[PDB]
């Protein structure tokens, strides 16, 4: 993907997260477990749904073929009429094929996006109170625990105290 | 202890092209293209088509006798002809300017057929033995009903002056015709009358019809001709007939009722006795798809067609493996 | 001490649609859809339009009484014809290939009117109570201008026999036109000739004509109809007639000085001497955009027409709250 | 947006930088001020003037609509005529509807990614010589007065000097 | 020591096109637009174009005497007609319904000739003084070849009475036509009879043809005119005609032995005895480009065209200096 | 470009590197030189291959010209039929342009996206063990043999053991 992140140095997705799109997995003493980030999910659900409604209503007003006779000696009315109409599914025809493809990759690289955003607001909290293994994941200095990890998601990453 | 960020993957198997990537898998997607139909042609909001069978338009029209189950039609939604209906002009013949007339037919929805001339009023002339073998009823040579094939009484046609009001507050559909005999020695067996006419007046229309002869190949085991036109008669217009011979007399007129969107579609298919919103040629559509691709020509409220085998939209993210 | 990267953020409130997010603020955007116009039909270029009110082009090119200011009329940029103009043909009638002659005017911007027949030059026959009140000026029965309805003089319809060379280095348009007469007894009243014909002949075209007649509804007072011809008369080139009864003559022809972009334009509305460089039915437009959304039918310099109502360029970026 | 800047990781634009699009606003001793990027608002404006004079060009050339008459037993050809006019209208109101909607789109990433890469070129130049905040900021080691700040502008920034 | 990271310039200047940005010079592009031709008209999949040079369609069809080149042509892959043949109909006159038959040849790949009619077989009335000084052939007055001008023999024009069938099974393109004259004196001059007709009739045609008399302009030398007529009889139907004067009969009616996708093309240009595999009217084409902007109508496996200078893609990178 | 990386934090091109698109360039006692990273070149390669066919593939069914002959008094149809084949010729002229235009757009900032992604695999891999130069570049504290520059291409630096 053109964001690096899905694929990338994520090398992969989680079957073990069911709640969300992207998100977090940590692991302490305590425990471990997958957290669905919320905001980010919900701003790429908005996203890609409104894509959707904004394809299909732009295609909602397209070309409708009605049939009408031409006796033998009209041939080349009869043949006008046919390649109008043939001509007139053809872009239609091109245009949804175009668009669906054009824009499913925009959509892939959209998810790629997020994931390296949330990535990198994490990166930018935790600062170099934590190791950048590279391969998505933060290896802490000091021991982080539930709430310590809570912090992280939250936003909230109190740098100061653990510096 | 690590945090780490990642990404949702599934079981999912389905799978989008893009543009630089053909048959990416990814966890959410959504087909958009209606691929399927039930095969049959069906009611539409309720509202019956009017299922000609191996009868034609003009068939219908004319009132063709093997076209029976067509005398007094109710309303329909839409019209089904097939391609090469066999009952078309069993007396064979011409039907002047049919595609625009059927072209008409997509405008409407409901004919109410009315007598303006009755056969019986034919009193000058002879009415009842107006009949040709080509069209049968029941083993006995017949005729189209809706028309009066007129000939000499005694060995006289004197000239028809027939004048018709449309007092009712509606367009009327009037059909007419002319006979052109074989030779001059039948045209005078028929009619007497060696050069004849027929004038049609209307406020619009001024019209003079000749016989042509010529000899002419056998269609249906008659090598006569029968041309047969039309006009739509506004209300409070007359009519003006007048003839010395070779005259189709209309003895019903269809009246235009009620105006909708209705087509004139074409099928081999029958009657499925089904219901639905959104009917093409092959069959009946029941979707929420923006798209299909079943058959150009629908009728009703329909997903737009197109000529893809597949659009599928990503809605979710690449699957990992 | 810190040093920050940010962007730009103002007083905004223009908004633009995205695929993903709609009514999204930004800080500059460009419309590039026209959405106003005057209401008004102008000159164009200062050239101004041939309006013709309630007549029609039919009533004009025939010289209807009623279509007066519409003689010897100057070059046009375009033409205005109202939907349904009253002054059409004031005697009940067809125009043969009117459909494809207002195509021709498209490609013209002025006529120059000139007589080849003189109405005079009748002797042999009666030129000047060739008239109907149908067609009435200033109270009395009148015709339409450029043609002339020939009838008998002492009970005697001899044979016309009429030839134009066309000597002017133009295409001309000559009219002319055929009377139908009610009953065989209208026919001798008026021409006497039983049976009657008018051929007309140039280096392409080989016509004759034969009366028909048929009872008819009155229109406009009157039961019988005229038949309008036509044919661009190349320079250099021989028109002739020759007619028995029921011609109606041509007195002057049309000839076709300037060819250019015309077009005939259908409006309700009048003139309201403004000056533009794109004009429509509704209206003139006066504007940079690249796009409008007025009318479809336009002519002059103009935008491109779109149905969109809105078209709204991001030109800055993502404004805050 | 699709490079995490623009309402991102930098919360909101300045009302007080008028004079540029990206920029930076510095706060030392000597006091405050915005100063907009130049060379970064520059290729901004000519990417998207080209951008609006391509589509204007674009559509130039399209569909116009003439006004043809047919008698009442031309109706079948009326019709075509008409579905004809209306169906090249409906290709063409898309075509720009769409256009605008696609390229709107990419005109605000674009704008999100010049933000980035500005903060991408200044986060190089000084490397640790400052705290990278995670808001758009850096706070720097040594005091950085109005030419150290300057020179971070510049695209000179001296870093063996303060390190 | 360090390592970088970085990517590949050249030697290239090939530039494309952006939405933001004009001429940028890229490492690698591929050019998809085909702008070149070698000028020639040209065999297409080995099988030649029938070139008919200075004749028309017409001109061809009816037998020119100038166009004998074209008796019993070979099969062709499309024709070549100019945009105005001088050899045309060198006896003044129209061809019925003859854009309707040139679009019938685009469906149409040989004619086989075939004789119905024999010359000689016209008994009872005279057909070797049926020229005229309009085709002349080696000095001397001629006519189309594949149609009889029939005149009265020793002063009498008995009624012609003659009926062909179809026992080939094939389609058949008959001709005929039909002289109208200057006047009545000539007339009967050359048939005697004044008031004359043509009746041709099949299983569907039904026509009768009169001749229409008029005061016409020369061209090319005579005031007369003949209005030629076809039909398609289909196989094992029989045509019928009937005429007392004014009849051109068919000798030869062309058998429709192959039909394919053929056009007629047209073009001033002449034959570069050349091959392809697509053809233009300005030449052909020989590229796996899957673009070009030569000329729209093109026959055969072609490229798309399309009316762009520049089609240029970016496949490599943004090229430094 | 969007991604930054190409005329951007990485000024220019080499040259020197023929054998591949993006790739490293090494400096250490023993020598220097280039040398392509097959992978990302590849993967460049396909993903453009597929464009161009895919490009190729969309427009090959669109309208046709036919000749059709009209007479004298048939210049309505005639004028239809000149605007219908023309209306046409302009839809998919436009079509071929706009495609070329938007998706050679796409084609350079896909280069883009590839070489900034090469980079940050690399950044990625070194962690701290080297300086970030700024300009593509990346030098190293420990000293570098071309074992351990072929260490850093194969995606196998030992991080542990130069930490
Ligand atoms: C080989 C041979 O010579 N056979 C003779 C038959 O041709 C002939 O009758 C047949 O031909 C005549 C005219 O040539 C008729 O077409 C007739 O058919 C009918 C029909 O059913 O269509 C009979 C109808 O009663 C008649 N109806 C009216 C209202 O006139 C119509 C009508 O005349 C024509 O269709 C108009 O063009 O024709 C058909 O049977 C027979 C018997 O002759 S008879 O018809 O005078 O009785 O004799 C054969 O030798
Ligand atoms: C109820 C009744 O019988 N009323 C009689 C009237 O019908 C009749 O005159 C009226 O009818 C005649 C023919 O039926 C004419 O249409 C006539 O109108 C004119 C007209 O203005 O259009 C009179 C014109 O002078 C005449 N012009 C020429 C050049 O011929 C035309 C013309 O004949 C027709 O238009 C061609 O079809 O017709 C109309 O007034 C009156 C008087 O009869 S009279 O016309 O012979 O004087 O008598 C009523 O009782
Ligand atoms: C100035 C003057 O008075 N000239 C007279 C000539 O007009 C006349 O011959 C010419 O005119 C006649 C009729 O007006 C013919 O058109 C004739 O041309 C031909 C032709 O070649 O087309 C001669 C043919 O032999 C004839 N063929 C047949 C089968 O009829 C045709 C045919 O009649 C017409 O084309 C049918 O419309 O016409 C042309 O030479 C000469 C000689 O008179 S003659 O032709 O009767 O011999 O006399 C001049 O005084
Ligand atoms: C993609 O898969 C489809 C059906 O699953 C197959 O027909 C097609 O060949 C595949 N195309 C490519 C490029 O792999
Ligand atoms: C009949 O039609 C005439 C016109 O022909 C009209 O004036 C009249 O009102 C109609 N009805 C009656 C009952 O007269
Ligand atoms: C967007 O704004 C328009 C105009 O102000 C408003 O009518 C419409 O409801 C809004 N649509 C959405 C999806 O917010
Ligand atoms: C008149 O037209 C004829 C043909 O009808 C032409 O030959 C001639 O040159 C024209 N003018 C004169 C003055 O004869
Ligand atoms: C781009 O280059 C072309 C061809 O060399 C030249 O004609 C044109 O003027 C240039 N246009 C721009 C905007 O640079
Ligand atoms: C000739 O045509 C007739 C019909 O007119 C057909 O029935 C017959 O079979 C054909 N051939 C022969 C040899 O009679
Ligand atoms: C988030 O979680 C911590 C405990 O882990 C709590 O103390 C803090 O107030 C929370 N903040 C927010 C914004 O939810
Ligand atoms: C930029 O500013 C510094 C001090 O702020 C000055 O010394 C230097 O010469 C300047 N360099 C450039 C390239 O403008
Ligand atoms: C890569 O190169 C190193 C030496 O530079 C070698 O020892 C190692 O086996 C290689 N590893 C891979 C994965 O190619």
């Amino acid at each position: 993907g053109l964001f690096g992140a899905i694929a990338g140095f994520i090398e992969g997705g989680w079957q073990g997260m069911v709640d969300g799109w992207y998100g977090y997995h940590h692991s302490n003493e305590q425990g471990s477990g997958y957290a669905a980030d919320k905001e980010s999910t919900q701003k790429a659900i908005d996203g890609v749904t409104n894509k959707v409604n904004s394809i299909i209503d732009k295609m909602n007003t397209q070309f409708e073929a009605v049939g009408r006779e031409f006796n033998n000696l009209e041939r080349r009315i009869e043949n006008l009429n046919k390649k109008m109409e043939d001509g007139f599914l053809d872009v239609w025809t091109y245009n949804a094929e175009l668009l669906v493809l054009m824009e499913n990759e925009r959509t892939l690289d959209f998810h790629d996006s997020n994931v390296k955003n949330l990535y990198d607001k994490v990166r930018l909290q935790l600062r170099d109170n934590a190791k950048e293994l590279g391969n998505g994941c933060f290896e802490f200095y000091h021991k982080c625990d539930n709430e310590c990890m809570e912090s992280v998601r939250n936003g909230t990453y109190d740098y100061p105290q653990y510096s | 202890d690590q945090i780490c960020i990642g990404y949702h993957a599934n079981n999912s198997t389905e799978q989008v092209d893009t543009i630089m990537e053909k048959n990416v898998t990814v966890t959410h997607a959504q087909d958009i293209l209606e691929k399927t139909h039930n095969g049959k042609l069906c009611d539409l909001d309720g509202v019956k088509p009017l299922i000609l069978r191996d009868c034609s338009v003009a068939g219908w029209l004319l009132g063709n006798p093997m076209c029976d189950e067509f005398i007094n039609v109710p309303e329909w939604s839409y019209i089904v002809e097939k391609a090469n209906p066999v009952n078309d002009l069993c007396y064979p013949g011409d039907f002047n300017d049919y595609e625009e007339l059927k072209h008409l037919l997509s405008r409407i929805n409901h004919f109410e057929k009315i007598q303006i001339i009755p056969k019986s009023s034919w009193s000058s002339h002879e009415a009842s033995l107006g009949v040709s073998s080509a069209c049968p009823y029941q083993g006995k040579s017949s005729f189209f009903r809706n028309v009066v094939w007129l000939i000499k009484k005694n060995s006289t046609y004197p000239t028809i002056k027939r004048s018709y009001n449309n007092t009712n507050q509606e367009d009327l559909l009037v059909l007419w015709g002319i006979h052109h005999p074989n030779d001059a020695a039948e045209q005078t067996k028929l009619y007497q009358n060696p050069t004849t006419y027929i004038s049609v007046g209307t406020s619009t229309l001024n019209q003079r019809l000749v016989p042509r002869i010529a000899t002419r190949s056998k269609v249906n085991g008659q090598s006569g001709r029968m041309e047969f036109f039309w006009t739509i008669l506004k209300p409070n217009d007359a009519i003006n007939f007048e003839s010395n011979g070779n005259f189709i007399a209309p003895e019903y007129a269809y009246k235009i009722v009620k105006k909708g969107d209705s087509t004139i579609m074409k099928s081999e298919l029958e009657y499925g006795n089904c219901n639905t919103k959104c009917q093409t040629p092959m069959g009946a559509i029941n979707s929420s798809m923006p798209f299909h691709n079943i058959h150009p020509l629908t009728i009703g409220e329909c997903p737009k067609y197109v000529k893809s085998n597949r659009l599928v939209l990503a809605t979710g993210l690449r699957n990992s493996p």
